């Protein structure tokens, strides 16, 4: 998963080790290991896709980037018009406001 | 301005001038080239130089109206014509005399503006070219042609101003992780300007020797050449583009 | 009494509102076509081929372009250092796309505060008074020579000099971090310290005056008032605060003379941007800043990291990524 | 790159670089055959080991393919990794090189 | 030959004399109406000197 | 440390151990000769064939032994031993051409390859490997 | 196993220091300049 | 004060847009992919040479 | 290097060209020795 | 394209599927790359895998090199994206 | 003239110091030389191709 | 305790070249037979491309034959540089001596009538310089 810290994170599959074992890379030329080289399948549990397990290549390096958000979850963003980059909690907007106010 | 006029300046005083592009002209006619049908033939120092960029626009677009090719204005610099474009020529067909494409500057990335501030660029080239010609003899007429496939303007490995490629480059709009985040029918489909497509088309050209020389110093003729002109990777559709000036060749024997 | 010295007495007459001397014959038709072009193309110019490659950067307000992002952007790398004026182009507009805007600002730019900083003298002739604000104004006149001209002349184009606008030279800044290593360069590391030296000083010398003012004025109303402007009489004491700083660090730290105080103020900043205005020039020749990477190496040769190995591995992910498909070849320049 | 790219047998003119321009052999703004890159700002630069293959109309493109005689790929590759780059403790680099060697021009 | 090489030698001895009290002479209130060829003399043999040391750099 | 300098002499695995001097003599002598065009194992001039511990194996004499590299730098060859790069490359043949090869002995061209195989020992990830291990 | 070069840089060095306040130290002491 | 959110929906919906600001984001994305290695080490950022973003031939 | 019966000299020219920095420095000596009137 | 099914023989593998690869995925490879495989990216195997072994302009010790990693190249359809950079494909170390 | 001395008191012993540190495998460039490339541009002591003996 | 050592002492971090002297010998011969046939064998090569100058007169193209001869050629007084210095006896070496300097004379007097455009001039220039060339050749051996 991506950290709080950054903004653009490269989607690297790890195992329990720590070791990666695939990269879904940004050089095609001469990867030596990707999504569809070590053809890593996508079992589904719980939610929407309960039971869904598909392993084509191209629909696995869709629900690959989107879990490296934390979790997958459908958007209904036809309604407030949404532009696509993530916004703060107020949280983070009092915190804002009282610590240079202060 | 034949090729004879040109070897004798120093390249002191033909770098700058603009002269260095200028597809020397190899003044004569009442003359012939014989093609043996058994000896081995080249085309050597194809100089090719366009004028005039045209492009084909829409003026009505619903009916009862054509699509008059607009004059444009060229854009880039004087960096449009080809060098040194050789080729075997010895192949017959069937007595048509057919030339195959070899190696030379075949390619030159200019960009034209049409009337309204749309830059459009395009490659014109003349990349796999096999031009047949009926007839055994070469000058005043025997007007040659045939297809030339243009490879598209980027490359593969052209990377975007968002770092989106063919070859390389990412795979989605990273600036925008809130539109990768949705899971259903909203998850960056959006955009296909992020799967680039590295499209081949095909263009046509004919030109005519318009003048001879029975020695060497093939045409100083002309030519006309139709074209399509960037993509943008599989972006926006192309236009057509109509090329006409002159070019010049010279046969070796071989 | 002469047709020509009743012309060259209003040249060098004071009792104009603006000085319109001998300088001002060349800086005020400068600077005023360095500024048409640049109130134009900063609102309506079209996008520019800046490297060559065939890929315009749309820079003015028409073409989106906050001004947080807008330019006059630089000229084609094609184009390199040679010279471009509007009648060296086949039409108005392909002078436009190799970036033609940005040499027709910047030299007239330079050949103006050139002539502001010999205007700086000018004044300080006729007026009778000495004359080395021309002196001062050499340290921005150096380094507005420095970002435009002689770092085009050393690295090639007029494509690497630093874009007419707020986020051009933000991309100036991290290009030539990546490959000049400018943090890391003594000369720079001088001007940083005349401009965080010289912002205390300010910060310093503009308190110990205003915070020692005499009362010539009343409780209410505004303290300036009390300064009637003209006076013969100092405003401020300036053995009281002598004797403030005098307390603060010790008693021979702080210049009772205040002519000599004054001319502290003048050398730190200034000698500081004279030598940030050589270092940007002398790495424009590629005389780079120091270069620490992998020095430190224990016993069996293993490189260990240092700071300045943590500086690098930002100074590569700026130079991989800076001019993303400009490059054919393995070597930056080399 | 011109001449190790040429002795992988590619036709080095017809490039189709990655911009869509010249990746070995370029036209200049005044027409002449010159280098692709980056180094199409220097293109104005008269060299006396490369002067022997420029013709009337800039570098020929027959004395590029043929004439290339291997002096002159010594003057190229000594004059690559000489380039005037270096730092003010005098490491050769493109400043994110690591020391090995002392070099300024 | 190493008889060039004491010769030499010689000199930068003798030089560091020179440079030494040519300006103590030179700027004392005295010693300069008293000794001029004092120095002249010093300046001789170091003139003399380089002399014999050039035309023997030959053999 | 460095207690492990058991660098192979030539094929079938018999070792030669390399002792401190010849290890100082040897990096003081590949910098200021070589390290010009090979800053940390990379070729500047032809980068898909350099001083990697695996490309330097895959070579038609496998160069990762040092008698193999003294016959490279008296008699250099191409990556599959057809031609003779000795025109292209400095080499004890071609010292008229190269003038760095002229004053170096037999016996440090054994230094200088004691350090082409030393490099992956101590710094396996970064020598050979371009900038992305700096 | 010695040195002898930085010895004699480092001697010359102390000659060389040994010049330009000998020639002051002793005209402070003579009253000239 | 990352992102003109105007911009990015532009430079998404365009590739031919392209501004300082744009280049200055890529900038950045080359700083936080190359350094994070070698900066955050408890992280144990293990990217391997053909996921990071690179340019090109350099 | 240098010829062969100066080279017994090379450690005395190594700290030649850093006597134009001590004629700089010298002025400095001698102005606080007079007392900088 | 955004995904490409064949991009594990292009490098970093076994089976370097020689009509779009890179020249120098022939480095790991002994007796392989300098001018063995100019051979083999000019005048190209556009047909299949042992089209490669009757091709032309070899000499016979050559054509014995490629007999000994036969099963190391495959023969793919030839994508125009990548013939383009099979020479340079700006990827130097 | 004090200080034209020094002026070629300097040319005197940076000369002196460059031909000291010579090695003569290496060319002009690669040691920082600065003088000995003016004098080589003069024809002293330079060969053919480049190289000086 | 930390080994240090002061102005010498040759560890692996001491920048100093009085210890690590050379020990074996200087295994380039300064001039053997390899390279001496190397030498023989340019002047095969740059004795064709003299010969060659001829045809770019007479088609009066200037940039190869002002280029022609700094082609091939340019490892051409090198070569001749070794040659002369390879030789035994001494009034002999003179006869190669003057002929290389009339040589050289000779070849850029062809440049100075190559960048005037004097077609007339360099042709006798070639001629004078190519019979010196094969007059280098019996001179030397
Ligand atoms: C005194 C008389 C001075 C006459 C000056 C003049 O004749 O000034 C003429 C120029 C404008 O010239 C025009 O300049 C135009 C520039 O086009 C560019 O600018 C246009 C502006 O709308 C569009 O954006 C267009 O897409 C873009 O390509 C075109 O090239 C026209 O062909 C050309 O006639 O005005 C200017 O410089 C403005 C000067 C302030
Ligand atoms: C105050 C500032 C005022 C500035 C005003 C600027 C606008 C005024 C008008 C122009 C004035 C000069 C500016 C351009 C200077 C320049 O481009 O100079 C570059 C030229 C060199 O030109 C180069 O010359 C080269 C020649 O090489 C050719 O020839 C060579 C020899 O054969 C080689 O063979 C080579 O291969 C071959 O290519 C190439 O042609 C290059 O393309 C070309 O750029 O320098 C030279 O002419 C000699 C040096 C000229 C003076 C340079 C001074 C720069 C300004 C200093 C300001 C300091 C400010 C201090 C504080 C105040
Ligand atoms: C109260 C006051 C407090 C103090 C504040 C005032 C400080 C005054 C300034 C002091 C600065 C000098 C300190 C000593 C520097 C030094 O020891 O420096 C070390 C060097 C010599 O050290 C030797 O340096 C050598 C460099 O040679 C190398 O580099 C050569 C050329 O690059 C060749 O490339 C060659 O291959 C290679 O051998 C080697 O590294 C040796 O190992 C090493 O011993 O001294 C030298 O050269 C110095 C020679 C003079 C240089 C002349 C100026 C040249 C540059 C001007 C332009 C720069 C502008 C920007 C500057 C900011
Ligand atoms: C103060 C007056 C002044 C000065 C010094 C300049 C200077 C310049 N203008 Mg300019 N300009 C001015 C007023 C001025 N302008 C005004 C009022 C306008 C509006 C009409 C313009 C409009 C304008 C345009 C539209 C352009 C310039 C350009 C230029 C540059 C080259 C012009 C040239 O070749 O001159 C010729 C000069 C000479 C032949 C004189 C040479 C000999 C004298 C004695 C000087 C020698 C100096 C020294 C001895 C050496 C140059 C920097 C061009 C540019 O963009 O450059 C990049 C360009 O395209 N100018
Ligand atoms: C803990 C507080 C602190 C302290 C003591 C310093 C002290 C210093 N900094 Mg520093 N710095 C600080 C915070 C601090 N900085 C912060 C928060 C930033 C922003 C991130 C910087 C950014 C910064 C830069 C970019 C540089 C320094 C430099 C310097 C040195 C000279 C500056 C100077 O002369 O100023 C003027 C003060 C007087 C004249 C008194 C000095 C050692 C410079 C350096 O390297 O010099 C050695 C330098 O390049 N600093
Ligand atoms: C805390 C950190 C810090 C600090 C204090 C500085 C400080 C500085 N940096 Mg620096 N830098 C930093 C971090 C820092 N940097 C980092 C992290 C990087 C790497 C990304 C850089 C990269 C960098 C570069 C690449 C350069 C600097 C430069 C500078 C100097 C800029 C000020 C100057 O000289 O302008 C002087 C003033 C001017 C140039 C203005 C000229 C004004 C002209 C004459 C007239 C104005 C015209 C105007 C339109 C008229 C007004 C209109 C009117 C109507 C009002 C200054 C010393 C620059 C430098 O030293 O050389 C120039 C430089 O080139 N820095
Ligand atoms: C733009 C010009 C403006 C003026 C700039 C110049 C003046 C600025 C000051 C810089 C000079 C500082 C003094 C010289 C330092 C280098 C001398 C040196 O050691 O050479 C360093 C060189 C190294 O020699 C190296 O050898 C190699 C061979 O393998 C290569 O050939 C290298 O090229 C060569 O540089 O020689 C020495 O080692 C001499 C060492 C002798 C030890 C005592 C030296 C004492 C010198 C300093 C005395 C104090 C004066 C400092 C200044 C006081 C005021 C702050
Ligand atoms: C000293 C006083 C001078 C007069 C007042 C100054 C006015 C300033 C004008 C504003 C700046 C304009 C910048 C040009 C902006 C610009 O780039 O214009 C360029 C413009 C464009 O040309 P085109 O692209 O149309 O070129 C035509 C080709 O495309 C056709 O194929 O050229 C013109 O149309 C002529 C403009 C200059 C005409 C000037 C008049 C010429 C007469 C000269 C008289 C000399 C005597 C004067 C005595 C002192
Ligand atoms: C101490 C000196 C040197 C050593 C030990 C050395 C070592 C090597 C080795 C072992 C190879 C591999 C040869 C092969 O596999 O075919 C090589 C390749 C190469 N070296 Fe060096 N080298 C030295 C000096 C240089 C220098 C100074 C240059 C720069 C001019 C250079 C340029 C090259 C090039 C271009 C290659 C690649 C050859 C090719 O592409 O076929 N070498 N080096
Ligand atoms: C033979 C030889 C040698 C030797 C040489 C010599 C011995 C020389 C001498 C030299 C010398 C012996 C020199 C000197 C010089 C000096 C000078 C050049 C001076 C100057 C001075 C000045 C500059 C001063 C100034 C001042 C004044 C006026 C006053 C006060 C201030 C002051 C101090 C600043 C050797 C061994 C090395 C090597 C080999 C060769
Ligand atoms: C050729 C030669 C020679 C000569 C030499 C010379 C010519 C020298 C000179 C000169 C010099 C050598 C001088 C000196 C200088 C010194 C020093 C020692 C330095 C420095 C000092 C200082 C730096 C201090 C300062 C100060 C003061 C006191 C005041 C104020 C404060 C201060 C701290 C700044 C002889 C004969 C020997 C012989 C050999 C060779
Ligand atoms: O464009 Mn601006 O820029 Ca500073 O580099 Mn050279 O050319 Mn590009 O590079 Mn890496
Ligand atoms: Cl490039
Ligand atoms: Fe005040």
């Amino acid at each position: 998963r991506m950290p709080a810290f950054f903004e653009t994170f490269p989607v690297i599959l790890v195992d329990q080790d720590g070791i990666i074992r695939a990269d879904i890379p940004f050089r095609r030329a001469e990867s030596k290991y990707s999504i569809e080289q070590v053809g890593v399948t996508i079992d589904f549990y719980g939610g929407k896709l309960n039971g869904q397990s598909f392993t084509d290549a191209p629909t696995v390096k869709k629900y690959a980037r989107k879990a490296q958000l934390g979790e997958v979850f459908e958007f209904d963003r036809t309604t407030l018009e949404s532009d696509g980059v993530f916004r703060s909690s107020p949280r983070g907007w009092y915190t804002f406001g009282h610590a240079n106010f202060a | 301005f034949t090729e004879e006029d040109f070897r004798q300046l120093s390249y002191e005083q033909v770098k700058g001038t603009g002269l260095a592009n200028r597809c020397p002209e190899v003044d004569g006619t009442k003359g012939s080239i014989k093609i043996e049908k058994g000896k081995k033939y080249k085309i050597v120092d194809m100089c090719i130089e366009p004028k005039s960029f045209q492009v084909e626009d829409e003026v009505g677009k619903g009916k009862q109206a054509r699509k008059e090719f607009v004059d444009t204005k060229l854009m880039t610099r004087a960096t449009y014509t080809l060098t040194g474009i050789e080729g075997p020529l010895t192949v017959n067909a069937n007595g048509d005399l057919e030339f195959q494409e070899k190696d030379g500057i075949d390619y030159a990335a200019t960009t034209v503006q049409l009337p309204g501030g749309e830059r459009v660029p395009f490659l014109f080239t003349v990349k796999e070219l096999v031009a047949t010609a009926k007839g055994d003899s070469i000058g005043s007429g025997t007007e040659f042609g045939g297809e030339f496939t243009v490879p598209s303007y980027r490359t593969g490995l052209f990377l975007d101003p968002k770092g989106r490629g063919g070859v390389t480059g990412y795979d989605m709009a990273v600036a925008l992780p809130g539109m990768m985040a949705d899971g259903a029918e909203g998850q960056d489909e959006l955009f296909k300007e992020t799967n680039k497509v590295f499209q081949v088309t095909k263009g046509e050209i004919e030109m005519g020797v318009q003048k001879v020389d029975p020695s060497t110093n093939e045409i100083a003729g002309v030519f006309v050449s139709e074209q399509l002109t960037d993509t943008d990777m599989g972006a926006k559709a192309p236009k057509n583009i109509l090329l006409k000036g002159v070019f010049y060749a010279r046969i070796v024997e071989e | 009494a002469s047709l020509w010295e009743r012309f060259c007495s209003w040249v060098t007459s004071t009792e104009n509102r603006l000085y319109i001397g001998w300088f001002g014959v060349l800086m005020i038709p400068t600077l005023l076509t360095a500024t048409s072009v640049f109130i134009i193309a900063f609102v309506a110019a079209p996008p520019v081929d800046i490297d060559g490659i065939r890929e315009p950067v749309a820079g003015s307000l028409l073409y989106g372009n906050n001004i947080i992002s807008g330019a006059v952007i630089p000229s084609s790398a094609a184009i390199g250092i040679h010279f471009y004026p509007i009648w060296e182009a086949a039409s108005l507009d392909e002078w436009l796309y190799n970036g033609g805007c940005y040499p027709l600002i910047v030299l007239h730019f330079l050949l103006g505060v050139a002539c502001y900083m010999g205007r700086e003298w000018e004044l300080s002739y006729r007026l009778g008074m000495r004359p080395w604000i021309a002196v001062a104004f050499s340290a921005p006149v150096a380094a507005a020579t420095a970002v435009f001209l002689i770092y085009p002349i050393g690295q090639g184009s007029f494509s690497d000099g630093m874009p007419l606008g707020i986020s051009g030279t933000f991309n100036f800044m991290i290009v030539f971090q990546a490959e000049h290593n400018i943090l890391m360069h003594p000369f720079h590391q001088l001007g940083v310290a005349g401009v965080f030296g010289g912002s205390l000083f300010s910060a310093m010398h503009g308190s110990l005056v205003t915070s020692s003012l005499i009362r010539e004025t009343t409780e209410n109303e505004s303290a300036n008032y009390g300064y009637k402007f003209g006076q013969e009489e100092e405003t401020y004491n300036i053995v009281a605060a002598h004797g403030y700083f005098g307390r603060l660090i010790f008693q021979y730290a702080s210049f009772n003379n205040s002519r000599s105080l004054h001319f502290f103020l003048g050398l730190w900043p200034v000698v500081g941007i004279w030598l940030t205005s050589i270092s940007v020039s002398t790495m424009a020749f590629n005389l780079n800043g120091f270069n620490f990477n992998q020095s430190v190496v224990d016993s069996q040769g293993r490189v260990i990291n240092t700071w300045a190995d943590i500086i690098n591995r930002a100074n590569l992910g700026m130079e991989v990524m800076h001019e993303r498909n400009a490059h054919n070849f393995p070597l930056d320049l080399a | 790159f011109l001449v190790r790219d040429q002795r992988l047998g590619a036709n080095v003119a017809s490039a189709q670089g990655p911009t869509g321009l010249g990746k070995y052999l370029m036209r200049s703004p005044s027409g002449e055959i010159i280098f692709g890159g980056e180094t199409m700002r220097f293109w104005d630069l008269r060299a006396p080991w490369l002067e022997p293959l420029r013709g009337p109309n800039g570098l020929d493109l027959n004395k590029i393919k043929n004439d290339i005689q291997p002096w002159q790929e010594r003057r190229a590759a000594e004059y690559m990794t000489h380039a005037p780059l270096g730092s003010l403790n005098s490491v050769g680099g493109v400043a994110t090189e690591i020391n090995s060697v002392n070099y300024v021009s | 030959v190493t008889a060039l090489q004491i010769l030499v030698f010689a000199l930068t001895i003798l030089s560091t004399i020179l440079v030494v009290s040519i300006p103590v002479i030179l700027a004392s209130p005295g010693q300069w109406e008293q000794s001029k060829n004092l120095v002249f003399t010093g300046a001789g043999v170091w003139s003399g000197l380089v002399i014999v040391t050039g035309l023997l750099n030959s053999f | 440390d460095d207690i492990t300098r058991t660098i192979p002499l030539e094929a079938s695995g018999t070792t030669i151990t390399l002792t401190p001097e010849q290890v100082k003599r040897g990096k003081r002598l590949f910098n200021s000769s070589c390290a010009i065009c090979h800053n940390g194992g990379i070729t500047k001039t032809n980068p898909n064939v350099g001083l990697d511990p695996e490309s330097l194996s895959l070579a038609t004499p496998p160069r990762d032994n040092v008698n193999s590299l003294i016959d490279y730098m008296k008699d250099p060859t191409s990556y599959d031993g057809s031609e003779s790069i000795a025109e292209i490359h400095p080499s004890i043949k071609s010292a008229d051409i190269f003038p760095k090869m002229r004053s170096l002995s037999d016996d440090d061209l054994f230094a200088i390859a004691g350090h082409i195989l030393i490099q992956p020992k101590v710094a396996s990830e970064k020598w050979g490997g371009g900038k992305i291990y700096y | 196993m010695i040195n002898w070069q930085v010895i004699g840089q480092l001697v010359s060095l102390a000659i060389i220091v040994l010049v330009g306040p000998a020639v002051i130290f002793l005209l402070a002491f003579k009253k000239g300049n | 004060a990352y992102d003109f959110v105007s911009q990015e929906l532009r430079a998404a919906e365009d590739p031919e847009f392209e501004t300082f600001y744009t280049k200055n984001i890529l900038l950045n994305e080359g700083i936080r992919a190359w350094m994070a290695a070698q900066d955050q080490p408890h992280e144990n950022f293990i990217f391997p040479e053909e996921v990071l973003p690179r340019g090109n031939a350099l | 290097a240098l010829p062969e019966a100066y080279s017994i000299f090379k450690p005395l020219v190594d700290i030649l060209p850093v006597i134009p920095v001590f004629f700089l420095l010298l002025a400095f000596v001698w102005q606080a020795a007079i007392g900088f009137r | 394209e955004m995904e490409y099914e064949g991009v594990m023989y292009l490098g970093g593998s076994d089976k370097i599927d020689v009509n779009n690869a890179n020249i120098r995925a022939y480095t790991k490879y002994p007796g392989m790359y300098p001018n063995i495989a100019r051979e083999i990216v000019k005048n190209g195997p556009f047909e299949s895998v042992d089209d490669v072994l009757k091709i032309e302009t070899l000499t016979a010790t050559q054509k014995s090199v490629v007999e000994k990693y036969k099963n190391n190249l495959i023969a793919l359809p030839s994508r125009p994206e990548y013939v383009i950079d099979k020479l340079n494909n700006g990827l130097y170390r | 003239v004090a200080h034209a001395g020094i002026m070629v008191f300097w040319c005197g012993a940076m000369t002196l110091f460059e031909v000291a540190h010579f090695i003569p495998e290496k060319p002009l460039y690669e040691q920082g030389f600065i003088l000995l490339p003016h004098l080589a541009t003069l024809g002293w002591g330079v060969g053919p191709g480049g190289e000086i003996v | 305790a930390p080994k240090q050592s002061f102005f010498g002492g040759s560890s692996a971090s001491s920048p100093f070249v009085y210890n690590m002297k050379q020990t074996g010998e200087i295994l380039y011969k300064p001039l053997n037979d390899e390279d001496l046939q190397f030498h023989k064998n340019v002047l095969e090569k740059s004795r064709g491309e003299l010969d060659r100058t001829s045809e770019q007169i007479a088609r009066k193209s200037w940039d190869d034959m002002r280029g022609v001869i700094r082609n091939q050629m340019y490892n051409m007084r090198h070569s001749q540089l070794r040659l002369i210095e390879s030789v035994e006896s001494a009034e002999k070496q003179k006869a190669a001596k003057k002929n290389y300097n009339d040589l050289k004379k000779s070849l850029e007097e062809m440049d100075l009538a190559a960048r005037n455009k004097k077609q007339e001039d360099a042709r006798k220039f070639r001629a004078s310089a190519l019979k010196a060339f094969d007059s280098f050749t019996t001179s030397v051996g």
